RNA sequence: AGGAGUGGAGCCUGCGGCUUAAUUUGACCAACACGGGAAACCUCACCCGGCCCGGACACGGACAGGAUUGACAGAUUGAU
RNA sequence: AGCGUGUGCCUACCCUACGCCGGCAGGCGCGGGUAACCCGUUGAACCCCAUUCGUGAUGGGGAUCGGGGAUUGCAAUUAUU
């Protein structure tokens, strides 16, 4: 129906070969699928989220909290 | 204004050059009384008036001393031959000469001698030659290893305002 | 390599195209399959003597005995597109001091060699000090 | 070699001619331009310097990055012999200034 | 700050030790001169430079990145 | 020939640079060159504005320093020859000129 | 010598320096000027600036 | 007398503590977005590997079939 | 609107108009400026006027995070921008 390729929310997903377009349940789905490839190759990415830290360049020296247990 | 610089950067590429000088000047020449320069440019020449208080020092055996340091900056600023000509001049009172006297000093001090006394002969001799006032300081170690002060003060002295670039030097 | 079903068959195929297309196809066809960051390290670079790495690779995957892997190729360069051909060789990638060997998996196609060894211990406190609280 | 011999020559006949040398401060000169090109090949220069510095036969001086070397009596008479030049040549003095 | 720990290796090139260097032309007759081997003439020798028969290899020092065959 | 020359001058010190226009304004109006006045041009700072103490400690304080450089030119049209004649003389202090082909 | 004994450097702090003592970071690149800051105080009232506010 | 905030939330950034091969270092109103210090490399002081001498000068020794310099290919090596 | 700034400088680099291509990031072709001359009569923001939302953790908030495209550099992985 002619809406362009770059305003989709996936293009080329990756192993799939196409754009695509991705709705509700669908979506966790998919989602949950990249998590699992990241650890699979076991990049830094899959330790990051298997370890319950940030992915991002992002200092968690001051950040997240939550926290309690001081000395 | 190919190749040269624009108007804003052509007075600070002056400053560089009238800096670097007065410092290369003064490590070579102090013992001779050095008290500064005058730089000018003139039609097709620079001058450099090297003034210092005792020409005789200066001037050495059948004008050597003034030959080399020609030569050295007809080739550290890589002007081409005929450009760069020193002079000396000789400055007529000396006491009003504070770079000169403070190194006068320097050698009175490192000739082996007690402070009290040098800076006396100083002070003296820079106040005779007419001066409002003049004052002299001494800081750093000197009998033990505490640091001290030692200042030795005469006529009248200004420290604040606009005057104090006209009516004072200091080195 | 030991896997099944990440790169052809039933499940997965790299972005429709099988790794048997992949090793016959030059940079050139690689490259626009999307993956934006290696396309600049491709067309900028062009070999900037990753010549003593590339040869190693395939000149010990050659010698070794059928059914078993090569024994190391070692780098200080944790910075190199992991690639069809660079399959099935195992390389050891220099941290701080340590050679963290690994094997290359067709699924790990795209990304670094330096995700895959770490450079830190992951950390483990822990116990307040006697200077860490205005107290 | 530390420096070839012909590198030596190159300065030392070159000092002798202008009776006083200067140089920039730095072991990444290719060639040490102005003066004296395709004979200097890094530090040459300096390192050439500290050597006949040490034994007399000049002295120097060093503001903002650059040396400065001054020939003298005794470093006229050293360069005339290693040389083996003529006795015509003496460019620090020729003339008593008036 | 610190000063240098142990190792142990120690190993030197060479010294490029003196020997009977230039026995390259060989006596037989008077007063020819016996090669074995090409005194080179490169694209810049004199030919007043011998060439090195190394066996398995054909090596000049002075066309050391040129002029060498594997023979 | 008669060409339309114009000197433009530039100096650091206002006093030293406009006594030397003066100049210049007086030997081309003694020759009946008719010349134009001084055009004084904006005034430009140079500004450097750093920290007074070495090795941060202590209050922050800054310190403003400004150099002002001073434009001004006068525009003739006479012949060349006179012009560089009446250029090169009764200067004396540290004040920059230059001298420009012909203008339009 | 060799074909190691350098890495580029033609931008960023390392291919820069000042003319004073050859001292990196704090300096004043601006004019023309290459001068760390320390030692620009220094030579300030020597043909430069002058206080003035 | 009042105005707007900070202290609460999320983030940025500096400091302590803790960890770590190393998490370089100064500083405790008058330290703490400070060292104009917004670090990819470089910087770089730190840590882990490898190379280089650019040890002047002096005295003695070596030594012209020779004091000494550099290197192709193979092995070795992150490394040509 | 106002203070400025700009390649010809260190070892190598500036500010950009204009035309074209692209949703965007951007690419590409030409031209000016050593500067009261060219960029730039610096046609900036809050402000101002008319639509839409409706007291609702709402479209307030944009943290966190998935996928993709560009630019700088020799290189961007711990995601430079």
């Amino acid at each position: 129906y002619k809406i362009p390729d770059w305003f989709l929310n996936r293009q080329k997903d990756v192993k799939d070969g196409k754009y695509s377009q991705v709705l509700a349940n669908g979506l966790d789905n998919k989602l949950r699928e990249d998590l699992e490839r990241l650890k699979k190759i076991r990049a830094h990415r899959g330790l990051r989220h298997f370890w319950g830290l940030r992915v991002r360049g992002q200092h968690t020296k001051t950040t997240g909290r939550r926290g309690r247990t001081v000395g | 204004m190919a190749v040269q610089i624009s108007k804003k950067r052509k007075f600070v590429a002056d400053g560089i050059f009238k800096a670097e000088l007065n410092e290369f000047l003064t490590r070579e020449l102090a013992e001779d009384g050095y008290s500064g320069v005058e730089v000018r440019v003139t039609p097709t020449r620079t001058e450099i008036i090297i003034l210092a208080t005792r020409t005789q020092n200066v001037l050495g055996e059948k004008g050597r001393r003034i030959r080399e340091l020609t030569a050295v900056v007809q080739k550290r600023f890589g002007f081409p031959e005929g450009s760069v000509e020193l002079y000396a001049e000789k400055v007529a009172t000396r006491g009003l000469c504070a770079i000169a006297q403070a190194e006068s000093l320097r050698y009175k001090l490192l000739g082996g001698l007690a402070v009290r006394r040098a800076c006396y002969g100083v002070l003296r001799f820079i106040m005779e030659s007419g001066a409002k006032g003049c004052e002299v300081v001494v800081s750093g170690k000197l009998r033990g290893q505490r640091a001290k002060s030692m200042k030795f003060v005469d006529g009248l002295m200004i420290h604040s305002g606009d005057p104090v670039n006209y009516y004072v030097d200091t080195a | 390599v030991e896997q099944k079903k990440k790169r052809t068959f039933r499940k997965f195929t790299y972005r429709g195209v099988d790794l048997d297309q992949l090793l016959d196809m030059s940079y050139e066809q690689l490259m626009q399959l999307y993956s934006a960051r290696q396309r600049r390290r491709l067309s900028r670079g062009l070999r900037r003597k990753q010549h003593s790495l590339l040869k190693r690779l395939r000149k010990a995957k050659k010698e070794a005995p059928p059914m078993e892997k090569p024994e190391v190729v070692k780098t200080h360069l944790r910075d190199m597109i992991i690639l069809p051909e660079m399959v099935g060789s195992m390389v050891g990638v220099y941290n701080g001091k340590t050679f963290n060997q690994v094997e290359i998996k067709p699924e790990m196609i795209g990304h670094y060699l330096g995700e895959f060894s770490i450079t830190y211990k992951p950390v483990k406190h822990g116990r307040p000090g006697i200077g860490a609280t205005h107290s | 070699m530390l420096m070839p011999k012909k590198n030596r020559i190159a300065i030392y006949e070159l000092l002798f001619k202008e009776g006083v040398m200067v140089a920039k401060k730095d072991v990444h000169m290719p060639k040490h331009p102005e003066l004296a090109d395709k004979n200097v090949p890094n530090l040459h220069v300096m390192k050439a310097m500290q050597s006949l510095k040490s034994r007399g036969y000049v002295k120097e001086q060093f503001a903002w990055r650059h040396f400065y070397w001054y020939l003298t009596n005794e470093g006229i008479q050293y360069l005339r012999d290693y040389l083996h030049l003529p006795p015509e040549i003496v460019p620090a003095t020729l003339r008593r200034s008036r | 700050k610190k000063s240098y720990t142990t190792p142990k290796k120690n190993k030197h090139k060479r010294k490029k030790v003196k020997l009977a260097v230039l026995k390259y032309y060989k006596v037989d007759e008077n007063g020819k001169i016996s090669r074995l081997r090409r005194e080179c003439p490169s694209d810049e020798c004199g030919a007043g430079v011998f060439m090195a028969s190394h066996f398995d290899r054909h090596y000049c020092g002075k066309c050391c990145l040129t002029y060498c065959f594997n023979k | 020939a008669i060409h339309r020359i114009r000197i433009t001058l530039t100096s650091r010190n206002v006093k030293s640079l406009e006594k030397v226009c003066a100049d210049l304004i007086r030997g081309a109006k003694e020759k009946n060159l008719k010349v134009k006045g001084p055009v004084r041009m904006p005034t430009k700072t140079l500004r450097i504005t750093t920290r007074k103490t070495p090795c941060g400690e202590g209050s922050k304080t800054w310190d403003r320093f400004q150099m002002r450089i001073h434009k001004r030119l006068i525009d003739l049209h006479s012949p060349s020859e006179i012009v560089k004649q009446i250029t090169s003389i009764s200067i004396e202090p540290g004040v920059e000129v230059e001298v420009t082909i012909a203008d339009a | 010598q060799q074909l190691y004994w350098s890495h580029p450097r033609k931008f960023g702090q390392g291919s820069r320096s000042c003319r004073v003592c050859s001292n990196r970071h704090g300096l004043i690149r601006k004019y023309g000027l290459n001068m760390c800051r320390q030692c620009f105080r220094q030579y300030a009232k020597d043909i430069g600036f002058i206080k003035l506010d």
